[PDB]
């Protein structure tokens, strides 16, 4: 090589300071865990380079790295590997590259496909909803000729090396190297490695309104798998790579690509448009504001700046919101620690516009829509073969659900096949289905929020409140609060209505995402004798006064009444069960009652 | 044959654990005799045929 | 270790590890996946008439207490 390897060489000695930086940094994260490995009575090799450190003084060596990624990216890791064991080789795996930074303009959407940089570096960035499998792959396996106590070596090279097209090796397993001794392979020295694709869709908003949403794919190594839950906005960045002959591995090839589109890339990041670390600042802050006794209401009144009122249902909201905890039982079946509230109201008084911006500051909860096909708790058993002997349950729609809030609508129109489904997520968990396969019982951890609408009008008041929508009684007594939404008609308040929504065509957002994520890691009081007192007399009273009126009450709906002012006290952020959170409880319920 | 089919050689070898095997002969006095050894026995005599090689032995 | 297992059963296995060779249809699909098994070694199973009970059935027959005792002993979980 004299020509190919010169720019090599003298790159060889030019990111040596580009890691002035990092080279502390490329063994400090290995000498405790070859500390720690010795002392057990863990991280994979990531060596994130930076744009600006190899943008501030090399432009040759620059920007062949953003024209042809396939004669430097092997010189790169061999020229860092040395430096490993020159670092370390006292104690008795490849460190291959990341590559943060930006890239100027390389945002491609993948509605577009390029014409100037195929087989470039890419960006790209949107959604995944496929989650292959996962396959170990072989990559090294050492042969030993057990007879004379010699060993052998072998390596089998892929599509896999990601830039060059070697000579591929059509072979699983070799025997009989040029002897007479019958072949042993050890395996502890053989090493793997594993192999997963994953679609990804377009992010649909910004795609223009011409098509439905398109697709490529990208294989990914060990060092993220296992990242990627289905619905996570992730933004991914590798090398844009063809495979497979197209026009002569059959014979005369008529309308057949045999250029498939690949992605061999590296180092996805989760945004958000889970991770959010805050300084010392703004965790104080947070605190000093929560030394005021009002912060409870203020949050009720920053929340959707549009509408007026609805206090009871606007407390409600931030109530289910942050989530109520659920106490598993040792050696019991643990009760029902979700939530689930329920919305009716007669048409155009705003039951749909609070509805869609629950699922902006969502915090990984992504909802459907309502429509009831059924797949809204299931699988229906879509295997797609999985290449050849694979089958495999895909998860419809609860593992996006869990830990989350998902919201549906028009409940009575719906077939019966839904209500069905319906039933036995609220009563229990978890889901379990055979359909043609495996009986499994996977975990679910959800909250529903409802709306529908009344049939006959506005016959709500001249007929009885209840069997106002008769659906089935299985989901009313399953649910808790049915919030009846009154549209009455007086001079002052439709007025303040109308320049209202007329002021609005022309205590923040991203700190109320933060301190209700801030609230899901605090600790949970439960305990207090003071307030376990005085609720239960305040059950009684309406225990006298529920069923010689409106509507009768159950035993749950006290797993109710400690579960608002359990989550009460988790806006609170402290360890004791108040007093003061006990008469909010109350008193909501007795405008969801009368 | 050429191209890289011989390996970097190896410090741990076999042959080093083979004579090891061989004193697992009957050595191991602190656990009526040979305790591995009489196991030997009550399967020669053909009425059960699983051996239990543990690591609390070793 | 055969014939010791049940559909049901909350095990464990220890056991030694290998993967397979797939030997059909190995050019056009089949490049170099491995779907591995796990070689079994040892079961820990767990959580499983006048033959030393009788103790325990001498205990209602002393005691008495058919039928109120009983009836608190099946559910006392209620009202
Ligand atoms: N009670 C209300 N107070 C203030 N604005 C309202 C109210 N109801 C509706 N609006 C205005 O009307 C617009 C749309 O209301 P929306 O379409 O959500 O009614 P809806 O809840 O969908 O009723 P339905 O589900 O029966 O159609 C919003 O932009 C909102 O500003």
């Amino acid at each position: 090589p004299d020509a190919v390897f010169g720019d090599r060489v003298r790159r060889f000695q030019e990111f040596l300071d580009t890691f002035t930086s990092y080279r502390d940094s490329v063994r400090s994260i290995q000498v405790y865990n070859s500390n720690n490995a010795a002392n057990y009575n863990i991280l994979p090799h990531r060596i994130i380079i930076s744009l600006d450190d190899l943008r501030e003084f090399d432009r040759s060596f620059w920007s062949g790295i953003l024209v042809e990624p396939a004669y430097f990216i092997p010189p790169a890791e061999k020229a860092l590997t040395d430096l490993a064991d020159s670092m370390d080789d006292v104690p008795h795996h490849p460190w291959k590259l990341s590559f943060k930074g930006s890239f100027g303009a390389h945002a491609l959407s993948p509605r577009t496909l390029t014409a100037q940089h195929l087989n470039k570096l890419v960006s790209v960035e949107g959604i995944v909803t496929k989650t292959s499998l996962v396959r170990p792959k072989l990559i090294r396996s050492v042969h030993y000729a057990a007879k004379t106590g010699r060993f052998h070596y072998r390596d089998y090279t892929d599509a896999t090396t990601t830039l060059t097209t070697r000579i591929p090796t059509p072979a699983i397993y070799p025997t009989e190297d040029t002897e007479g001794n019958k072949l042993t392979t050890e395996y502890g020295y053989s090493t793997f490695i594993d192999h997963q694709r994953i679609t990804v869709q377009e992010m649909p908003e910004m795609a223009p309104a011409g098509q439905l949403p398109r697709s490529i794919d990208v294989i990914l190594d060990d060092d993220l798998v296992d990242k990627t839950k289905p619905g996570d906005r992730v933004n991914v960045v590798g090398v844009f790579k063809s495979l497979g002959a197209g026009g002569m591995n059959q014979s005369n090839s008529n309308t057949l690509i045999g250029f498939k589109t690949l992605i061999l890339g590296n180092t996805v990041y989760p945004l958000h448009a889970a991770r959010q670390m805050l300084t010392d600042f703004d965790i104080r802050n947070i605190n000093k504001l929560s030394k005021k006794k009002d912060i409870f209401d203020i949050l009720s009144q920053s929340l959707a700046p549009s509408i007026y009122g609805h206090d009871h249902i606007k407390k409600a909201i931030l109530l289910m919101l942050m989530g109520g905890v659920e106490k598993n039982l040792e050696n019991g079946s643990h009760l029902r620690g979700d939530i689930n509230i329920l919305m009716v109201g007669d048409p155009s008084t705003a039951k749909s516009q609070l509805l869609r911006f629950v699922l902006n500051t969502a915090s990984l909860a992504i909802a459907t829509t309502g429509r009831g096909s059924s797949g809204v708790g299931l699988t229906a058993a879509v295997t797609t073969d999985r290449e050849t002997g694979e089958r495999r349950l895909e998860a419809g729609a609860m593992v996006l659900a869990d830990r989350g809030v998902v919201c549906i609508d028009e409940f009575d129109k719906m077939t019966d096949v839904d209500r069905v489904a319906i039933h036995e997520v609220m009563e229990q968990q978890t889901v379990t289905i055979a359909k043609a396969g495996i009986h499994t019982t996977l975990n679910a951890r959800c909250s529903v929020i409802a709306a529908a609408n009344p049939v006959f009008g506005q016959y709500d008041v001249n007929r009885d409140p209840h069997q106002n929508i008769a659906l089935p009684d299985s989901l009313l007594s399953r649910f808790d609060l049915l919030f009846v939404v009154t549209d009455d008609i007086n001079e002052i308040r439709d007025r303040s209505i109308s320049e209202h929504v007329l002021r609005t065509h022309r205590v923040t957002i991203p700190f109320l995402r933060k301190y209700v994520q801030y609230a899901k890691e605090r600790v949970i009081p439960q305990l207090t004798q003071e307030a376990i007192n005085v609720i239960v007399k305040n059950y009684t009273d309406l225990r006298n006064d529920d069923n010689t009126k409106k509507s009768p009450i159950t035993a749950r709906t006290l797993e109710t009444l400690i579960r608002l002012a359990t989550a009460h006290a988790k806006v609170r952020l402290s360890k004791t069960v108040n007093k003061v959170d006990a008469k909010v409880a109350a008193n909501l319920l007795r405008f969801a009652l009368l | 044959m050429s191209a890289a089919l011989p390996s970097i050689q190896l410090p741990v070898d076999y042959n080093n654990l083979f004579n090891e095997i061989t004193d697992f002969l009957v050595t191991f006095k602190q656990d009526k005799g040979p305790k591995y050894m009489a196991m030997l026995q009550k399967v020669a005599n053909r009425e059960l045929n699983s051996v239990i090689i543990d690591l609390d032995d070793i | 270790l055969v014939r010791s297992l049940s559909p049901g059963d909350i095990v464990d296995v220890t056991g030694i590890f290998l993967p397979a060779p797939y030997t059909g249809f190995k050019a056009l699909k089949a490049g170099l996946l491995t779907e591995t098994y796990l070689e079994a070694q040892f079961v820990r199973q767990h959580k499983k008439l006048t033959s030393d009970v009788e103790e325990r059935v001498m205990e209602l027959i002393t005691s008495g207490d058919v039928y109120n005792r009983l009836a608190k002993s099946i559910a006392p979980e209620i009202y």
